[PDB]
């Protein structure tokens, strides 16, 4: 066994190894290992990304135009996104401007990919974490509905209605078929809610599982369908016509009216299910407010999103702000600039690629995706792992650093960003969550906080989306209707070489995608994402990344049921196929 | 009355026929779940993890055995032995192998699945392939789409349940009740495509009226699927109708016919 | 001034005219006028109907498979029962046989429109009557929240919820724009309700506003739209394709998932908000079981409905019951035939038509359409109607009886029929409603009764549309597509000269259409409607229709302000345009 | 902030256009009239019944006088004195005018208030007569349909709201939006009837399969709506989807182009 420290940790591989492979209830294909003391305490973690597609190698030699249409196949779950850094790239390369209309309705597509990916994620991925299902029916009907309404004004609250989900659910599992519930954690000591709270949480898991499909509605009106709407470079293809003939071919005052519809139901409901049931969680379970900090009290970075002046992506356009924190030093919010070489690189010496010199970082313009699976002395052998070898090459995921420093991207991270470069909204709604809870301003750098973070940002996408509507709105009674530029659509207007970058937040945090063209085709596609950041593997200096870190120190009551280790993951809600592309 | 058993397994892919899923409008995928089908294994879904998730899919398929309907959402890579796509340290390969042996028929959801989608274009780094060239003992059942229809997804399970048989296919083992038409034969801008009238450039005049997308590289004449008639997302939208050329992408190699923006 | 005695009544034209035009809260276009005596009690009762189109002279010389088409714009209300009636009238005279899945899909068209306009009368027609809106604002929403949820399992009870709708009515009304609340009989001693129940009452009005929306999507999948769904003679237009190719062309899996996602919702409101609220409705106002009884403890008439064995009409058939009572003697209900010339007559001597002999009724068969607008002295002149004169012609609705005798029509007099013949679904369901009232048989015989009987029946087509449902799925498990007959499409397949009844129960009663071909054109249509019946005017004998008794010896508190009057007319559920045609 | 006045009355009809209206699927009909107008007369929904609603009707008239919306369901007759309609024991048309003398605009919805509808179908016994005949000194916005489509109503009612004008209309005063092109020119089964793939009788195998219409009397390439591209009841079907052909139910004279299953 070795041991060494970095960044405050002491990484320890002596002792017993837990494997958990699959991780269930993430999108894709990733495997977790961890060394465990004497005193069940976690003194090693390995995060592990079991999948590769190679959508930057597909990419060469495409035209630039149709590029999104691949990249949205990166991932369904948060589908648009790239797309979305697809078009911004290409236009950035070639010097386009898109109208004011397709950058607001961009900005929908954004806002409403949010409010859906954090709903379903509290509710259908990390909710029976905390929830536990089996004891909900052991609560009294009664109970609940005093429960649920001295938390909300939310209609659905009855006591018959808290019996007739209880009931569905004494159904499902009387012929002993118990489906997604079967030998889970079940009773498990971690589980701290009283009985008439997981019935509320369990009622309100299937409230959202419905729900759900009707918020991305508003991407089928101006995108077409989803999963996975259309872009196009220039703007947007859904042309608008309100007050002329054949406006029944467009986007016309009826699917405005469908769009309004849809945004107000969906504030309705994040504001009045999903805000206090995070609470709530956060109440009874505030000893995770001092578990799994990880990086975020180190290091954390937003590129920023949301450009409010079309075709500008400075300061004083993105309405949520960009910038980076290094060596706890949240007092120096740095800016961040995606094209400079010293800035973002990303390491290959504990991942499955070949690089001429792995001991240095590539910034994207200079990135190379050329797989090597090469896992080395492994326990068991290289197509029957039993235990990953860390010293060596471990994952399908590069490292990205910034500066040489590991970095947390996300809601936590961009919150952090806001609050300390002082954005009055973020301030005030931090600041009233934290006093409900009568906890410290320190208790959101954990994974409870991260949790609180995710539902205050459904809260403000769905405010945006109202704005950003009324925006559009305002413009149509103007006269401006333009949805895209094609002055520069044909290839013979483009320059014979440029080069450009394209970036967000999505809903996981800061995604930047890279692009050269030469001679009409696609030179080079890099593509650095969210998950990348969170669940890297370590670098030549061994500093571990986002998930590794928020895993260390971590106490198990059972080594053999991973409960405490699901719960640190899923409050970054991993996406595997984003992360390696 | 006991829920036939299902188990739903994931290889390469990007997730969106499992959201596509979670979008049926009627039935809802929640009453889906809880009451027509009994669905015993899904890493996207279930509780358990790691040892427990293993013990789990053990459990199921020899408690099962011969009994329980397989669905499989993207698919296995040939290169690196394998090793592109792992699952409880071993090859993917290896868990789609065991899991076709004991199910009595394959749905092979999404393009994924039936042909190959993105992985597979040019130069296919991971030598992806579709199921049905390393399954060839079993009845497999292809609803193509990147992804498909959430409505018909919901619908082809209950029919299934409902008149207790598979559905019938045309000669690449589709659906003929979904699949059975062209987009381009049941399009709603086809006045436009018979009268020569074009949208020509982004945001011009014809693309303010509706007019047709041929010019624009619509691949609906060469493309089978529901979208022109039962349409997407609870009949709100298609591609065509929100201003998009179809891309194709229920078809066989639909990545590498050219760029989506030529003319079909 | 003047008296005579019928049906123990004495009718009596002295004293005090009160003048009630237009009534609101119905369907098209109504005048009533009433006298009372120096206690304030009815002794006269005058029901006119003022408006005529003539769809009978219309359908003359049109097609036969044309005719449900006009026919059905006699009603957008109780849209589509009139064309059932046609295709069931001219497949009566050509001899046509449907397939059974055609039956089946029009028994779920008309057990859709039985749910739809049954929930809409409760709330938008009637509910106002009873509840006392302004009231409203004075409720505590706590108590409102534990009133609904003694009286119902529906989940929409939070007191943040009753107080959301308490604030929405509180601004709407504090700017003075009272709307369809202006100058109302707010505040009047037969308002009974406390405020809690009126906030509960106003709540579930604005719930039924949105719902009744989505119970029509059954007859946009079958009929194409609705208002005014489509038909044809031989069956339905809606051809079936599971399996085959093509499927996206018809009625396949997912229009039928459809359909069953609709039945359920509809099952789940009508159960769980409407019956309860009926109920409550009942047990605040008992006194209301003893006013407007009327014919209804004389003489009541059903035809029947629902042929549940595909083109047999007889009693082994129908799901709806048929059959007459008259003189009081509920021990004997008798058959009805609706070819003999002695049973179903009209009469036109109170009426603005032309017979060549007024004294005599005729036979549908032999019926006459020439208006003849003759109102004689009225207070006034013929464009200023002061005051109806009862004893000469006063209404464009004709008079129909039933072997000479008035008849009541509609959901009271279907419960008795059933209920006296035996039927023990509607015996069970009728005495335990009047248990748990703590009322006697009789009291159904009232305006109280008119109204939950309709509530029950709204129920009863809620369970059978899941009846009929799994009726169509049986037949497409079994490989039984068929729609359509087109043997006798043709006209040169058709009898020279031939003659037709179809008939059925209408929402609001028994629905009659007669139909006469000759040389493929229509040479005689006459229709009698459900309205006709009840607010027929008087015949040769003096002899008052339905809404004349029910009126009959009411007491009034506050004779300017008409709103007992109201109560008995919207109880009966008045459809003006469909009386008149 | 006040909401603009509306007054809706009723002529000679069957009451489809209301009914269509409350069937709105985005904005509900629930937040149009808590909303975004003032509904201050409706026979169909009003508390008030006989002289107290004939206080309301005096009394908004006068109040708003040159500011309120005139909605118009349903059509005038012209024969019996116009006693054929009757409203307060006086011809209705005397109401109509009353009322349309005081509006800023006027909407005639549906087929009845357009052209005239099924009572102005042969031979016309009342001499039914639309709203435009009668009333030639105030803007007339028509929105035909037996009745109009329940989201086509909203959204015009949203734009006049939103936009503050009305909307552009064709030389018939139908708005453009919903109005300028036809039924068969945005119909999805146009592919077949390109083809000449033809329904040729009732559950035929051409039937079971979705094609044309055309030979079973389809009068949609004459007919200007908006129900193959917008749909019925929040996207469900329109006419041709569940299998008959159109009427032409839009059109100034419909009933009387000869039968719906000829050519
Ligand atoms: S838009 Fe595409 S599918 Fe539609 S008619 Fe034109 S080419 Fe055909
Ligand atoms: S069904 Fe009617 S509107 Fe459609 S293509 Fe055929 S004729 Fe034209
Ligand atoms: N959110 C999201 Fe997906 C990830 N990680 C991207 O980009
Ligand atoms: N119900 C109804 Fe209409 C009336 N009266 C008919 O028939
Ligand atoms: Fe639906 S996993 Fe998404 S990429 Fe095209 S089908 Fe595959
Ligand atoms: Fe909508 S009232 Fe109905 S008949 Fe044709 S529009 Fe008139
Ligand atoms: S791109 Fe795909 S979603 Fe339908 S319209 Fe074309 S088959
Ligand atoms: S009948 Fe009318 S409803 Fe539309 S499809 Fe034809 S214009
Ligand atoms: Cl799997
Ligand atoms: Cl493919
Ligand atoms: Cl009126
Ligand atoms: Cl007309
Ligand atoms: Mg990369
Ligand atoms: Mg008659
Ligand atoms: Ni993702
Ligand atoms: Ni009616």
């Amino acid at each position: 066994s070795t041991q060494y420290e970095t960044q405050g940790y002491t990484i320890n591989n002596a002792g017993r190894r837990l494997v958990v492979d699959p991780i269930t209830r993430i999108e894709g294909h990733m495997r977790c290992e961890v060394n465990i003391n004497d005193q069940n305490v976690i003194t090693n973690a390995v995060s592990c990304g079991t999948m590769f597609r190679g959508l930057e190698i597909i990419l060469q030699g495409r035209d630039p135009r149709d590029a999104w249409a691949f990249v949205e196949r990166i991932c369904g779950v948060c589908t648009g996104v790239h797309a979305l850094a697809s078009v911004y790239a290409i236009e950035d390369a070639i010097g386009i401007k898109v109208p004011d209309n397709a950058n607001i309705i961009r900005n929908i597509m954004l806002a409403t990919l949010w409010c859906h990916n954090h709903l379903v994620h509290f509710y259908q991925l990390a909710g029976m974490d905390w929830i536990d299902v089996l004891d909900a029916l052991k609560a009294d009907p009664r109970k609940t509905s005093e429960l649920a309404q001295s938390l909300s004004s939310w209609p659905k609250s009855s006591p018959g209605y808290f019996f007739d989900v209880q009931n569905r659910l004494k159904k499902f599992v009387e012929g002993g078929q118990l489906g997604i519930f079967r030998n889970g954690y079940w009773g498990h000591p971690q589980y701290k809610l009283p009985p008439e709270a997981n019935l509320m949480g369990f009622a309100h898991y299937l409230e959202a599982l419905d729900f759900q499909r009707e918020i991305v509605k508003i991407h089928a009106v101006f995108g077409g369908k989803n999963p996975h709407p259309n872009w196009i470079v220039g703007g947007m293809p859904c042309a608008i016509n309100i007050d002329e003939s054949g406006a029944v071919g467009a986007v016309n005052m009826e699917r405005l009216n469908l769009v309004q519809s849809i945004i107000t139901r969906t504030a309705d409901f994040i504001n009045n299910v999903m805000i206090p049931d995070a609470l709530a969680i956060g109440q009874f379970n505030k000893p995770w407010s001092e578990i799994g900090t990880g990086l975020s009290d180190k290091c954390v970075l937003s590129y920023g999103a949301f450009p409010d002046i079309a075709n500008d992506f400075g300061e004083k356009s993105l309405l949520m702000p960009g910038g980076a924190v290094i060596n706890g030093d949240f007092n120096n919010v740095l800016p961040v600039d995606l094209v400079d070489p010293q800035q973002v690189q990303e390491f290959v010496d504990h991942a499955w690629y070949r690089y001429p010199n792995d001991q240095v970082g590539r910034h994207p313009f200079d990135g190379i995706t050329d797989p090597w699976y090469n896992p080395g002395d492994v326990k068991g052998s290289d197509t029957n792992i039993q235990q990953l070898n860390e010293q060596e090459r471990y994952s399908w995921i590069k490292a990205p650093r910034w500066r040489g420093n590991a970095m947390e991207v996300g809601p936590l991270a961009r919150t952090l960003i806001a609050y300390h470069k002082g954005d009055a909204a973020t301030v005030e709604s931090v600041d009233r969550m934290m006093s409900a809870l009568n906890l410290p301003l320190s208790g959101i750098q954990s994974t409870l906080g991260r949790i609180l973070c995710r539902a205050h940002e459904a809260q403000w996408a769905a405010g945006k989306l109202q704005y950003f509507f009324d925006k559009l709105m305002t413009n149509l009674k103007n006269g401006n209707l333009a949805t895209a530029s094609t002055e520069k659509w044909e290839p013979a207007t483009w320059p014979t070489e440029c080069r450009g970058v394209g970036f967000t937040e999505a809903p996981r945090g800061a995604l930047g995608h890279w692009a050269a063209i030469r001679d009409g085709k696609i030179d080079l596609y890099q593509c650095v994402v969210p998950t990348t950041w969170n669940a890297s593997p370590r670098d030549p200096k061994g500093q571990i990344g986002a998930y590794e870190a928020a895993l260390m120190n971590t106490k198990m009551a059972i080594p053999e049921q991973p409960l405490e280790i699901l719960r640190t993951l899923h409050s970054f809600n991993p996406c595997l196929a984003c992360s390696t592309h | 009355k006991p829920r036939i058993p299902v188990v739903w397994i994931h290889g390469l892919e990007c997730t969106c026929c499992t959201e596509s899923f979670i979008r049926s409008a009627h039935p809802l995928a929640k009453d889906v779940i809880l009451s027509l089908i009994s669905l015993d294994y899904d890493d996207t879904l279930m509780a358990a993890a790691g040892t427990q998730a293993e013990e789990v899919f053990e459990d199921i398929i020899t408690q099962y055995n011969g009994k329980y309907i397989l669905a499989v959402e993207g698919n296995p890579p040939l290169g690196e032995q394998g090793m592109f796509c792992i699952s409880s340290g071993r090859p993917f390969i290896e868990k789609l192998k065991r899991a076709a042996a004991g199910a009595s028929a394959i749905i092979a959801w999404g393009t994924c699945a039936s042909w190959g989608c993105v992985q597979a274009a040019r130069p296919n780094p991971t030598q992806a392939t579709p199921i049905d060239k390393v399954i060839t003992d079993k009845p497999i059942i292809k609803v193509p789409g990147c992804p498909p229809i959430p409505d018909v997804m919901s619908a082809i399970i209950t029919y299934m349940v409902t008149f207790d048989r598979l559905p019938d296919v045309d000669r690449m083992g589709r659906p003929l009740m979904f699949y059975g038409q062209r987009i381009h034969d049941k399009c709603y801008r086809r006045a436009h495509f018979d009268a020569g009238e074009f949208v020509q450039s982004w945001d011009d005049d014809a693309a303010r009226k509706g007019y047709c997308l041929y010019k624009m590289g619509c691949k609906g004449p060469t493309t089978y699927n529901a979208c022109s008639s039962t349409r997407w997302n609870d009949g709100v939208s298609f591609p065509i109708q929100s201003g998009h050329g179809c891309l194709g992408c229920a078809e066989n190699g639909f990545w590498d016919r050219g760029s989506f923006y030529s003319r079909v």
